[PDB]
């Protein structure tokens, strides 16, 4: 891959999976259980810049997508199973309006990495007709 | 070919302007809390012939001195200065910072706290008996009456110092709390004077001054004037596109 | 991410968690003893990006500086700690609270935790227990075959028997005086547990050294004024569309920007 | 959303409250009845730390 | 070199990496700005390439000096 | 936001007045007891300046 390509499309993918993060968490809020049952703990991913040697700048790597640490609200329903003594319900810890806002951060953020690599590409294709 | 520059310019500083007005909107309902309104300057940018580019450079004027309105909470040491007023608060660094919140709080040991890093009266930080049991008077003294003694012990503990200041000779200070502007210190100096004619209502709190109305046009303008400079951006750049065949062949 | 987004969405939340509250404030409507509870929030630190000038004073000049500042971070629930009704339940072993003070409670898992609440039981060996079989301090155990109990003025808990022109006094229910009440950690089932914002517990016969009094056959109720609850529903609905314009305000603005 | 449920706790004690009330308004004229009183209480608080 | 904007700050004491006063510290990046500085870098870039090219038609003219 | 809490403190007016007859209604036929009248007073006016 040529350098810019590696650089937008690195923040493409990174940008892809922080959408899928946030789809995945705004579609399992309100989810009681997971398959091993469970709460289900909210996502969310970390942007490290790539390219730790050499330059030290450019690209995104998102590896290791954690968990959010916030403390699993819950709800009471001792008729329920799954509810410990005092029994309580687990229910997801998932931020819904956050996880709106970060949807279109995430859109805005893809858009932005589309048209600068429009851009570029416009200019590589003139630079290749050097001369000839 | 540089006038992209400009309207760029004023479409980041645009960003600024709705930055402020969203962190001055969602302090509705935070107590007290000033209103910090915004302008834009132009920038000319005085050269060598043709003087026709000026910059559309984002500005905070101030804060808005509007006293926002009032809840009642019947609590019996929330406190509402009267317009132009502000009670003084030992910052964290230590200074006399002022504000408009009368969120009044007790701790344990009694020490007379606005939102902590505690409130400045007459004297050091006020501090009363820890059977508190604070009541607040018009003028600003603060009496104390132990919950088991007759109710007619209600001596005076302290005294709240408040203090005139508004606007051009106030400023805030990276805190919610404001101080004078340095131009406001050659003048009634560096610790001001507590001013005997600013009133106290007591169990009565103030809100924001966030007005809704002129927030929402500030965002409508703001949206506008944005798009506006994007047109010009992408006319500015297809004029330079098409304008570079000149120089092949 | 540009500031104004998470700035709105920051405001957003506030706004939620003001709603939770007040939802919370007016479930706890017929919860005895309950205190109703406000949000209180603050902004946070102003990112400075330009430090004003001079005032020259030649001409008046507007003084443009420029800090943009953010958020709304919530910084406190205080819990306003005024007397609440009463109302009459006949219930002899029922009792209210004329005043400042608390009853000591002995959870559990050992700790001590502290509540404001009157409706006791006694458990099948004659134990003051509070509608949860938490024990009340100090232990006051009621004979078996009392025909009638009263709780006096200041806690004195005392039996009459067949026979007895005397009510045996069985009891003493001492109350508990905190130096900041408002600084209580709720931990649910109407008991708070002392922590460091509200000093050393200090223990009291009723009426004395500040404690309130006791009201027998009473309970108090949630001191929650529907007026403000419905006022401030209001204000967090208005509010937070407000803000919902916000973050749609600058999701356009970037739309347009990202088109070119 | 957290609001929704909370509220829902309390239209479901508020209508307990309400079939307690209409139990013990049915049973007049049953002898030897004694009448109820529902005793509600707060669930636990979630807390939320200040840096 | 690396530039001195102020550094904006964010508030999400749930995440790690957020100090005393929880605060994400949040890259210093004006996006408008670096849209404009790609659009015009690549019209920069597209002129100086046309340059090249006119010039080495020149000088390959210039070889027909003569004949 | 403005005239929302100007109307909020004359709803809290209005019903301590109605707390204030309340008691003084359910005290009737008790002895000695003297009758409670609420005074009212208006808040802090703000002055808007004309240039």
């Amino acid at each position: 891959l040529l350098n810019i390509f590696d650089i937008a499309g690195s923040a493409l993918a990174a940008q892809s999976k922080r959408l899928n993060v946030a789809a995945s968490n705004l579609a399992n809020a309100d989810s009681v259980t997971g398959p091993d049952g469970q709460p289900y703990r909210a996502k969310q991913v970390v942007f490290q810049v790539d390219a730790a040697p050499g330059q030290a700048t450019g690209g995104v790597k998102v590896a290791s997508v954690i968990e959010s640490q916030a403390p699993e609200k819950l709800v009471y329903e001792p008729g329920n199973p799954l509810a410990d003594a005092n029994g309580y319900v687990k229910m997801p810890n998932v931020d819904v309006v956050g996880e709106m806002v970060n949807t279109m951060s995430a859109s805005r953020s893809y858009q932005a990495n589309i048209e600068v690599l429009n851009t570029v590409k416009s200019m590589m294709l003139k630079t290749l007709t050097l001369g000839q | 070919d540089h006038a992209i520059y400009t309207a760029m310019g004023a479409a980041s500083q645009t960003l600024n302007q709705q930055a402020v007005t969203a962190s001055n909107l969602a302090n509705a309902s935070t107590p007290g809390f000033r209103a910090q309104l915004n302008a834009l300057r132009a920038v000319p940018v005085d050269g060598l012939s043709l003087a026709t580019r000026t910059l559309v450079t984002a500005s905070t004027p101030g804060a808005d001195m509007t006293p926002g309105q009032l809840d009642y909470t019947s609590r019996p040491l929330d406190v509402a200065l009267q317009q132009d007023g502000w009670l003084v608060v030992q910052a964290a660094d230590g200074a006399e910072g002022y504000t408009r919140n009368g969120n009044i709080q007790v701790g344990p040991t009694g020490q007379l706290t606005i939102q902590g890093h505690p409130v400045i009266g007459e004297g050091g930080p006020i501090t009363v008996p820890e059977g508190s049991e604070i009541t607040i008077a018009a003028d600003g003294t603060i009496s104390a009456l132990n919950p088991g003694d007759p109710p007619n012990t209600v001596a005076p503990v302290g005294r709240l110092k408040l203090v005139k200041a508004e606007g051009n000779e106030v400023q805030r200070s990276d805190d919610g709390l404001f101080r004078l502007t340095a131009e406001a210190q050659a003048e009634r100096g560096a610790v001001l004077a507590a001013d005997p004619s600013i009133r106290i209502m007591s169990g009565v709190l103030e809100g924001s001054n966030v007005k809704p109305v002129e927030a929402m046009t500030d965002m409508i303008a703001n949206a506008r004037r944005f798009e506006m400079q994007m047109k010009v951006i992408t006319s500015v750049d297809e004029n330079e596109g098409r304008a570079n065949q000149l120089l092949s062949m | 991410m540009i500031s104004s987004l998470w700035i709105a969405k920051t405001g957003l939340d506030a706004q939620q968690t003001n709603m939770d509250v007040i939802a919370n404030n007016l479930a706890n409507v017929s919860t005895n003893g309950f205190k109703r509870q406000r949000a209180v929030f603050e902004d946070l630190l102003y990112q400075t990006i330009r430090q004003p000038g001079a005032q020259s004073s030649e001409q008046t000049t507007l003084p443009s500086g420029l800090q943009i500042g953010t958020g709304v971070r919530p910084v406190a629930t205080e819990r306003l700690h005024s007397q609440g009704n009463l109302s009459q339940t006949n219930n002899s072993k029922d009792v209210a609270i004329k005043g400042q003070g608390f009853f000591q409670v002995m959870l559990p898992d050992g700790t001590s935790a502290y509540t404001r609440d009157g409706s006791f039981q006694v458990d099948q060996n004659g134990q003051l227990v509070t509608a949860g079989g938490f024990q009340v301090q100090p232990a006051i155990t009621i004979p078996a075959n009392a025909l009638s109990i009263t709780i006096g003025r200041d806690g004195v808990v005392s039996v009459t028997q067949q026979g007895q022109a005397a009510p045996v006094q069985v009891g003493q229910l001492n109350l508990t005086t905190f130096m900041n009440d408002t600084g209580l950690e709720s931990i649910g089932e109407n008991l708070y547990i002392e922590t460091q914002s509200s000093g050393a517990p200090n223990e009291s016969t009723p009426g004395l050294n500040g404690a309130g009094l006791l009201y027998q056959g009473y309970v108090e109720t949630s001191n929650v004024n529907v007026a403000e609850e419905l006022v401030n529903m209001i204000q967090v609905q208005r509010a937070y569309e407000i803000n919902s314009k916000a973050v749609s305000t600058t999701d356009q603005m970037l739309q347009k920007l990202t088109q070119l």
